[PDB]
RNA sequence: GUUCUUUGUAAAGUGCCUUCGAAGAGUCGAGUUGUUUUGCAGCUCUAAGUGGGUGGUAAAUUCCAUCUAAAGCUAA
RNA sequence: GUUUGACCUCAAAUCAGGUAGGAGUACCCGCUGAAAAGCGGAGGAAAAGAAACCAACCGGGAUUGCCUUAGUAACGGCGAGUGAAGCGGCAAAAGCUCAAAUUUGAAAUCUGGUACCUUCGGUGCCCGAGUUGUAAUUUGGAGAGGG
């Protein structure tokens, strides 16, 4: 075919040619436990499905229309945060505790600037890979970004040692090897 | 030729955000939004439009039967 | 037919730049790298003066007060990386 | 006299009766006919003696006895050397006008300019400002209706002189027409640069009245309101007054600490004049009370006999601090005893006071005695808006404080750690405010 | 949003990471047809600049153009393969020695979405049949040149019109 | 053109954006090494 | 005109105060070639942000004027 | 884990629903073009149209069309002759929408299928689309947050 010609001819004329040092950052990801323990986090902080939330408000306005006001009070929601404006958004104040970004994004232009960005907010960012997978964790097909800001006091602690583990295995290691031109070898 | 990427700006760090947009009241409170979505599905219960889902499983019970 | 002063409209281009677009720009700056005339532009700064440099760069562009930005910009460029 | 008993329009005479004044201080007293004659004047008279008040009726009469339209002109221009006295006059003033029909404003350098920008092309029919935003605002704002100058009144060229605008006054005064314009000036001392300006801008020929050891303690800059929080519960039934610098800080630590419950008493510009009178009143005869209040409020007013001068924010005058710390040992037998916060970056401060020979005494800070409120603090701010609002005003008006400082040696703002004061604030993360840095 | 960090990092076109991008991308698109059909915009906040929404209705198609305009010529080979579809904008995203690439959206007028929503909805009206062959498009009517402006004078087909006013005579019942 | 075509040691550089700001021009000819610089300024498309 | 209903802490407007207050790039522009009588097109080069466009103005190290391009619709 | 699954891409459907073509073509709009023809695309009109405008004034104020400007300016072996425009008077008058900072205390958005109903549609349920951004709010004449 012409599809899969093409699909197997991609990978080879990238790796042939010099990259930028702004790309292969990607794919100096995260390793196997790190990833684990981070998609274990979230996994606690799933946002709310479009059927539990559309249930829950069912519930509700059923109390109300019997009425049987039961009370006024919700602490909060807390979940992921993963619209790209939004993940940006978050920044800039700060507000990011952690990012993940998908090392696969096909117009990679939009991810670009958010190593460098949460570098100069020192913002603990991450790149993880596969965008499938946090489109999973946030009931989406793909979601290519992930922002976490709002975290239970149950939780907290979690969180602080999971930056500090990111920061050593991210931060430190690929940090030099991140400024030199990726690829170039021929196929 | 090649050479490795400066990263002048990057390492000073920027303590305060860009701007200074002031904070919304609905990021405090409980939201809006549901809650009119809420009072939508009560008048359409209120129509009956909308079977209560303690009613639809007592249906369900008898209908199985 | 005497006199009345009307507030002057000036459009909001025309106000100033914020601390956000000049961040944009800069965080742009470092990410884009150079160009490759502009990899040549500061090696003929630094080889042969400002002079040939503002020449170099007007001949790259179409005008001159484009090419005093350009020299300006890659002089501060200089003076970002070097000494610091 | 009385100032009910002279001639004025019925707004003022409301104004003047919700303010709660009915006497002259004797000074206004001797001022105020020449005030309403139309004569230039130059004044030495003590910050605080109501001396705002005492231009701001005669000014008010001006535009009453004119009644033109808020396009028509500025007329009546107020230069005042500090932002929070420029805060005070202001806040003093709003009610004033605001029974009249006029139009009142701000210019301060520290402020939004578009926002007083779009305020000079509205038109401002009562500018009160700061002698260093007015060279911008006159060069760079167009269309701004300039040509008036109904008068022109300073306030402690003292201050100007010492800070180091009168080259900016100069050129103001260059730009600033004269044959309109009568100029009225108070200063409590003078100089002969004072004179000179005196001279460009007194259009006629003027007749003018003329009438230990210190706490220290350094802390951080995240841990001093606690501090503060944690000696002020210690000291609980014990009368202390605090010194700040920002009206909104002053809010905004009295909601807190009346959030926290202990009964505190607040004192600012922003305060209305008679409640601020009630505060005062109800501090002096409670005799067991905690008062909040800025620099220069508290200077306007004599100050009961004090278990406790405590100073949190950085001086207005550190001069009249060294003076006013004597004259508050001579004059009170019981002992007052004062003290300063510091933060690591300002011990040349200290020297200062071995330039002013005064001994000091260095008072400890326990890390174990720590209140540790602060998470409380946070889970508060993300809690409440309205603390969330008044928490960055008072975060706001304090850089703007330091903006607005004199002493750069002793006060740097790229010295200071602005996430620790955040955090003193209780925010985690500091907010923006569009400061020069 | 991140749009802003779009648009100036798309200002810097040869700066290194971009011609990477460029270069991959030709290659990648020479191995397709001369025109196909693009899942997603390339640049996409030209295409919100353009008018781009993404929801049903909204169909990106990538045009290949050898070296009228080329811009025009690449918005009427897609208005001439999809008719049922309305051109409504394009933009330039690469180029070749050999060819340049444009990158075109057009909008059906048959999706729901689109009959609906009144913001999008008076595309569906029949006198915006095919724009690009009329040059009622930003790139046609910048060929055509209407803007305000002494600048803009009497040219090609305003010039038949104002030979048009040389060639015709205007007589009122009452002669004057 | 004809100009151009008369003194060889002239030069034909592209056309300047301001008919007002002039002091620049010595710069360029300070950057072209030129002892009499000649500046052509068309108001309105009719005067020259 | 009658008649039935519509509220849910729903939506909007005006004055004052406070804090902010982000916009169309292979485009602008330059050169050349063709075409037109200045635009348009092609090829090459290719920007700025108190920015840019355009025009008068000068007692001249000028001032002032006037709009916001590179997105779109719109009856008569 | 040699297993399983997310995606993403690309195919296939006698799958469902739609749509393109051709004729005519007085008027309109584009493209090409001689000594007009031709081509392409529409509608009852079309186009243009809400200033990166015109001016230099005591300024005007989207577009369109008529009278005047005017056979003037300007151009042209300045030969043949070519040939405007501002203003003014009138007809008609109408203004609006995106794209930029977060709804993040809950994608709030929509196609489609089905069941009903008062059917140029409505309601419910369910698939999908969509965060690589669909809604609300804001287009400088500001506007937004609050009070």
């Amino acid at each position: 075919p012409e599809y899969v010609r093409v699909q197997r001819q991609k990978k080879i004329l990238s790796i042939r040619l010099k990259v930028p040092p702004t790309i292969a950052q990607f794919q100096y990801t995260l390793d196997r436990n790190t990833a684990a323990e981070t998609f274990k986090l979230f996994n606690k902080y799933r946002p709310e499905t479009a059927a539990e939330k559309k249930e829950r408000l069912t519930k509700e306005a059923a109390a109300v229309a019997e009425g049987k006001s039961k009370q006024d009070a919700s602490p909060k929601p807390y979940a992921v945060k993963y619209g790209l404006n939004h993940v940006v958004a978050l920044i800039e104040n700060k507000k990011a505790k952690l990012v993940l970004i998908a090392n696969d994004v096909d117009p990679i232009e939009l991810v670009v600037f958010l190593p460098a960005l949460c570098k100069k907010m020192g913002v603990p960012y991450a790149i993880v890979k596969g965008k499938a997978r946090l489109g999973t964790l946030v009931n989406q097909k793909t979601s290519a970004v992930a922002a976490l800001t709002e975290v239970r006091a149950e939780d907290e602690a979690a969180l602080a040692k999971l930056v500090s583990t990111i920061d050593a295995n991210f931060a430190d290691k690929y940090d030099e090897v991140k400024k030199h031109w990726g690829g170039g070898i021929l196929g | 030729p090649y050479e490795p990427l400066i990263d002048w700006f990057t390492r000073h760090e920027e303590v305060m955000p860009l701007t200074a947009v002031p904070e919304p009241k609905r990021r405090f409170v409980p939201s809006k939004n549901e809650a009119k979505r809420v009072m939508k599905i009560v008048r359409a219960i209120r129509e009956g439009r909308i079977i209560p889902p303690k009613k639809l499983k007592e249906m369900k019970x008898x209908x199985x039967x | 037919v005497t006199s009345m002063t009307p507030a002057p409209k000036i459009s909001y281009k025309k106000g100033a730049a914020s601390n956000r677009t000049k961040f944009v720009r800069s965080l742009v700056r470092e990410i884009a790298g150079l160009s490759p005339y502009e990899r040549r532009l500061i090696d003929l700064i630094r080889n042969s003066g400002e002079k040939r440099a503002r020449k170099v760069a007007k001949k790259r562009l179409g005008s001159f007060t484009r090419a005093k930005a350009k020299v300006e910009e890659m002089n501060n460029i200089i003076a970002a990386s070097r000494r610091h | 006299e009385k100032f009910e008993e002279l001639k004025l329009s019925q707004p003022t005479l409301k104004a003047i009766e919700k303010m709660g004044f009915t006497t002259m201080t004797s000074v206004q007293a001797r001022t105020i006919p020449p005030l309403l004659a139309g004569r230039d004047v130059l004044g030495a008279a003590k910050t605080g003696s109501g001396k705002t008040l005492a231009f701001l009726i005669p000014a008010i009469e001006l535009l009453h006895s004119l009644k033109f339209k808020p396009r028509n002109g500025t007329g009546i221009i107020v230069i005042t050397p500090t932002r929070e006295l420029a805060l005070q006059i202001f806040g003093v003033a709003r009610e004033l006008m605001e029974f009249h029909s006029q139009t009142f404003g701000i210019v301060i350098g520290g402020a939004n300019r578009r926002q007083e920008a779009e305020k000079l092309m509205k038109g401002v029919n009562m500018l009160i400002a700061t002698p260093g935003r007015l060279l911008d605002h006159l060069q760079n704002t167009k269309g701004f209706v300039f040509k008036n100058l109904k008068a022109l009144i300073i306030d402690e060229a003292d201050r100007i002189l010492e800070i180091g605008f009168e080259d900016e006054m100069r050129q103001i005064i260059k730009i600033l027409p004269n044959e309109d314009r009568q100029s009225m000036l108070f200063s409590a001392t003078q100089t002969t640069k004072v004179e000179d300006l005196a001279r460009i801008s007194l259009r006629p020929g003027p007749l003018f009245i003329n009438v230990l050891e210190q706490g220290y303690v350094v802390c951080d800059s995240d841990k001093r309101f606690l501090l503060l929080f944690s000696f002020l519960k210690r000291n609980q039934k014990k009368k202390i007054i605090v010194f700040l610098s920002s009206c909104n800080s002053v809010k905004y630590y009295a909601e807190l600490l009346n959030y926290i419950d202990l009964p505190v008493l607040e004192l600012h510009g922003k305060q209305k004049q008679q409640k601020r009178t009630n505060t005062f009143f109800e501090f002096c005869n409670a005799e067991r009370g905690i008062l909040i209040c800025t620099d220069v409020a508290a200077r306007g007013l004599d100050i009961p006999a004090v278990d406790w001068i405590i100073q949190f924010d950085p001086p207005d005058d550190p001069r009249d601090y060294i003076h006013r710390v004597g004259r508050t040992a001579r004059g009170t037998k019981g002992k007052g005893k004062s003290l300063m916060f510091l933060t690591p970056n300002e011990l040349g401060f200290l020297r200062y006071l071995k330039a002013s020979k005064v001994p000091l005494n260095e008072y400890e800070f326990p890390e174990n005695k720590i209140a540790n409120v602060q998470s409380q603090l946070e889970k508060l701010i993300k809690s409440n808006y309205y603390l969330h609002q008044t928490a960055k005003d008072g975060y706001r008006s304090y850089l703007q404080a330091y903006a607005s400082h004199s002493l750069k040696t002793v006060y740097q703002i790229d010295k200071l750690d602005l996430a620790k004061v955040a955090k003193s604030y209780g925010f985690p993360v500091p907010p923006k405010v569009n400061i020069t840095i | 949003g991140a749009y802003k960090y779009l648009e100036e990092l798309q200002r810097k076109k040869q700066s290194d990471v971009l011609r990477f991008l460029q270069r991959v991308r030709v290659w990648e698109y020479r191995q397709k047809n001369v025109i196909h059909r693009a899942a997603r915009p390339t640049r996409p906040d030209k295409a919100r600049r353009l008018g781009y929404k993404a929801k049903q209705g909204f169909v990106i198609y990538r045009v290949r153009v050898r070296r009228r305009s080329l811009r025009a010529t690449a918005e009427e080979r897609v208005g001439r393969r999809a008719a049922n579809l309305r051109v409504l904008n394009s933009y330039w995203v690469n180029q070749d020695s050999t060819y340049k690439y444009f990158e075109v959206i057009l909008v059906d007028p048959q999706h729901k979405a689109i009959r609906r929503d009144a913001r999008y909805n008076w595309i569906c009206d029949p006198v915006h049949k095919h724009r690009e062959a009329r040059g009622l498009t930003a790139t046609g009517k910048k060929s055509r040149g209407i803007n305000k402006g002494h600048k803009f004078n009497n040219t090609k087909a305003g010039r038949r019109k104002t030979w048009k006013r040389q060639n015709t005579l205007s007589l009122w019942r009452y002669r004057k | 053109q004809d100009l151009s075509g008369l003194l060889p040691h002239s030069r034909k550089e592209p056309k300047l954006d301001t008919k007002k700001d002039l002091q620049q021009l010595n710069e360029i000819a300070e950057l072209y090494n030129c002892n009499n610089v000649l500046f052509f300024e068309a108001r309105k498309h009719q005067d020259l």
